[PDB]
This record gives structure tokens, sequence and C-alpha cells, in this order.
């Protein structure tokens, strides 16, 4: 710890953070109606993220 | 409601100017007025209809009674429970909006729409609102409604939230119809016939899919026409329902001129029952005959109109007396003549068709430096 | 449900009356869910080249 | 700028064009226009 100060982590995202990640992506994207990122987001157990 | 609303004003329409189209559609729309508990906008009808019938007071109380039974709903709403915006004060109120479309007239609805748009901040539900004046300016065909909430549409509120526009691409264009705007734009935004839930938002389907193909023939006549409306895959489903439809569509494609003239005439006869109407009739049939006019007179130089007497149709002198009008219309770029009994044509060509061009483009913005030149220097 | 080899048929089947109504990409759409659904089959021993 | 020679000064919305080529020539377009045939 003379050298580096801070070690971060990145582990794999929560269900509520796979979510955002998902409307970042899809925000160009055009989807139409009755859909449900939700429940795709519950489609990943423990997805990366990328 | 207002889901199957837009039939009223066409049984409207087609009561009235045809006074001899009077049989059954008196029939079942004053049992579709006391349907509904209909009171305020029929009283016009009443005086261009059949006179009078005491039903009205009978209907007047009940009309009364579904408006206090709202009524004491919304002002003890309002007055004990005040979280507001889209919450149970805004749907109760809008239910007395619903109730002045569906029942009252424009006035108090308007009012009502007015009023709550300016208490909420999520934008759908403001878009709903502009949904309604857009509806209700379509039944009146309120000129001035419909310039406004249009671009309510466009720019204040359409920077977010997506395809429900597509249900006022719909609309632009229907109201292009209505409009001059039979040639192009119409045609143009039309062409995504992909919404096919006969919703409000989607008055109708298969009467959409004879608005977008009757429409399209002006837009374009061989910059591939075929690929749109021909090659075309899901218009080309149900135009094979519809057989006079696609008949009146490949005579004009596969030049069987006869038989298009039989398709043309039911289609005429056919336009007389429309209510977005008084631009079509006279111009749509005088439009689609210089039409194939023109890809007849293509390929030839040097036709008689003795071929065009039974290729055609017949009578020699109602082609003759047609194409008199049409060349002195400044259309139909060819020369009629008498005893040779031969039509000649007449084109221009790469120099002939880039100066007439040149001509007007070079004048117009000479005038153009003239006031320029002398607003400048005293 | 569960059952598998009458999806196979229906599937199929609609594929027939898409090419029917001449509506070409509906029907190549409904052909390719009939082929990854004709993938989990103990035998279609006709069916294969009917839908061949 | 008054230059003293000034003092007396789809409803119609596109009704010129349409007027000026064609007036009132049986606008039904059928009961000649669609029946030459009896002739023939």
């Amino acid at each position: 710890p003379g050298r580096i100060d801070r070690k971060i982590e990145f582990p794999p995202p929560n269900e509520e953070a796979r979510l955002d990640i998902l409307k970042i992506h899809s925000r160009k994207m055009n989807l139409t109606r009755g859909i449900n990122l939700r429940k795709i987001a519950e489609l990943m157990p423990g997805a990366s993220g990328a | 409601p207002k889901n199957p609303d837009l039939r009223i004003a066409q049984l409207r329409f087609l009561l009235s100017l045809p006074e001899h189209r009077g049989d059954a559609a008196v029939r079942d729309e004053l049992m579709a007025a006391v349907r509904d508990n209909n009171m305020a906008p029929y009283y016009e009808a009443l005086c261009k209809s059949l006179d009078w019938q005491i039903d009205v007071d009978l209907l007047n109380k009940m009309k009364k009674a579904n408006e206090d039974e709202l009524k004491r709903l919304d002002e003890e709403l309002e007055d004990a429970e005040k979280n507001l915006g889209e919450s149970e004060i805004r749907d109760a109120m809008m239910a007395k909006a619903e109730y002045l479309c569906r029942i009252g007239d424009k006035e108090g609805a308007l009012t009502a729409f007015r009023k709550t748009y300016d208490k909420t901040v999520a934008l759908g539900h403001r878009l709903d609102i502009v949904f309604y004046l857009l509806r209700i300016g379509l039944f009146y065909m309120d000129n001035d409604l419909i310039t406004r909430n249009t671009e309510k549409a466009k720019s204040l509120i359409e920077e977010g939230g997506d395809w429900d526009r597509r249900n006022r691409l719909k609309v632009y264009q229907g109201l292009y119809c209505v409009a001059i705007r039979d040639f192009k734009q119409a045609a143009e935004l039309f062409l995504d016939t992909v919404s096919t839930f006969t919703s409000y938002e989607l008055m109708d389907y298969k009467t959409f899919v004879t608005y977008t193909v009757y429409v399209s023939m002006i837009a374009l006549e061989r910059p591939d026409l075929r690929e749109k409306v021909i090659k075309g895959a899901e218009i080309l489903e149900v135009l094979h329902s519809l057989p006079a439809v696609r008949q009146y569509l490949f005579s004009l494609y596969e030049c069987r001129y006869s038989v298009f003239f039989q398709s043309l005439a039911v289609v005429e006869q056919e336009m007389k029952k429309d209510w977005l109407f008084a631009p079509h009739y006279r111009y749509y049939v005088r439009e689609m005959r210089i039409h194939a006019y023109s890809q007849l007179l293509e390929s030839y130089r040097s036709l008689t109109l003795g071929y065009m007497a039974e290729a055609f149709g017949v009578g020699v002198e109602f082609i003759d007396q047609e194409l008199s009008r049409f060349i002195a219309a400044g259309r139909l770029h060819c020369k009629i003549d008498k005893v040779n009994e031969i039509v000649e044509t007449n084109r221009p060509d790469s120099k002939n068709w880039q100066y007439q061009e040149t001509i007007k483009k070079g004048d117009l913005l000479l005038n153009r430096v003239q006031k320029l030149s002398r607003v400048i220097n005293m | 449900m569960d059952d598998k080899a009458l999806l196979v048929e229906v599937q199929l089947l609609e594929s027939k009356t898409y090419h029917a109504l001449s509506n070409l990409p509906k029907a190549r759409a409904a052909l390719t869910s009939a082929r990854t659904t004709a993938n989990a089959i103990y035998c279609p021993p006709k069916l294969q080249a009917t839908l061949d | 700028m008054s230059e003293k020679k000034q003092p007396v000064d789809e409803d119609n919305w596109d009704d010129d064009n349409v007027e000026d080529d064609f007036s009132n020539q049986l606008r039904a377009e059928l009961e000649k226009h669609g029946y030459k045939m009896e002739t023939s």
C-alpha cells in the first residue's frame, strides 16, 4: 500500500443492476409495447454485464 | 365510447347530402343514438333527418343521473383525497371528459381537456389527451384544432416515448387525404402498413388497405410502384381477399385498358360513399384517366385512334373529345389529328428539357436579385 | 404444452397457407421455426419428407 | 406606401385549377363515360 492505495473489485451485476445496463444499450433500440425488461433481466442467473 | 366512433361521422354524411341515400342509414343510426346515451350532438341531425321524437326527456334524466353520479364522485374525491397528477382525481375527471365526448358536445369536453392537460406531468397521459383532441377535431373537421395539437404531438411531446407515434403516422396522412394532398405525402406514410389491430388508434384495417392502395397510384407510376405494392407481401395478403381491388391494380400494371375502366367506374361509384369525400370524386377519375393515357402514348410515336376504338373500349368520337380537352389543358404531350386519323406525339429531349428548366430557374433568380440590388443602395 | 410432434405439424401447415396466401417472408419464418422444432423428435419417419 | 391608385381594395381550397379545366360535364363519369357500350 505504498504503491497502490485503492483496490477496487467489479462483481457481476445484480438483478437491479442488470436492468440498468439493459436500459442503456436498448435506448436507441426501438421496442414496440407489451415488453418487460425485468423478466428478461431475471433470465440471466449471473450474467457478466458485457 | 370513442373507439368505433367514426362510423357515426360516416352516417352523418351519408344520410345528409344524398337524400336518395336515406333508407337504411336512419334505421341503424337512431337506434344507435338512443344507445350509448348519445344526447347532445344529434339535434343538428334531428333537424336534417326526421322531425322529432320524445325520448329526449327520457335520456335527459338518464344523462343527468350519470352526470350527477360522477359529479358527487369527483367532488367528494377532490375534497377528501389530496394526491394529484395522474391520480384518482385525474381519471375521475377525465371520465367526465370521456363522458362529454361520448355523450355531450365538444365544448364541455374541450374545456375539460385543456384543464386536465395543465395538471399532468406524464407525457403519455398528455399525449392521450392530444389523442382525444385529434379525434374530436376529426369528427367535426375543425381545421384549427388539428393544426395546433399535431404541433403539440411532434414538437411538444414526441422527443421521448416511442411507437405510439405510428398511430399518428396513420393520422397525419389521413388528414392529408381530407386535404388535397392525395398525391405524395399520404402515399408516403401509409406505406408502413403493419398495424393491424382494429383499434381506436387503428380505426379499421381492411378499409385502410383500400385507402393506401387508391392513393398509391398517383405518387408514382413506374419509379418502382411494383416493389412497394405489387412485390410487397403483407399488402398482397389482404388484396387477395378483395377481388375488385386487385383487378383494379393489375389492369393498370399489366396494361389491360378495357377492363381498367370497368374497374374504375366501380371505384368512382364506391368512392361516393365516403366521409372525407369532397376532394375525391371529381379530381380522382380525371387524374387517373390522364394517368393511363401517358403510359399508353408512351412507347408509340404514331398511333392511329382507330386502334384505340377497340383495344381501349369503344367510342371513336369519345377518345377524340377527351384527348382534345387534355391537350388543350396544357397536359398530355401529343398532337391529335383529323383525316389521317393518327395521334402524333412530341417530347422534349436532353437539350430541350434542360433548357426549359434553366430558362425558368434563371429568370426567377434574376428577378430575385433585381429586388435585392435595390433594397441596398437606397 | 409438452408434446412435441404435433407442433411440427401445425408449424408446417401454417407455412403452407402463408405461402398459399402469397406471403413469402412470413412463410419463411414459420418454416424456420418448424426446422428448429423438428430437431428434437424420436422419428419424423414420414414427416421429414413432408418437411423437406 | 400609398400610391394614390388604391381606393377600392376543401371549400374552394384548390378549386380553380380543377374548374378552369373541367367545369360541369356530368361528373358522375358513368352515364356516358362508362355507358358508351350500348352503342356497340
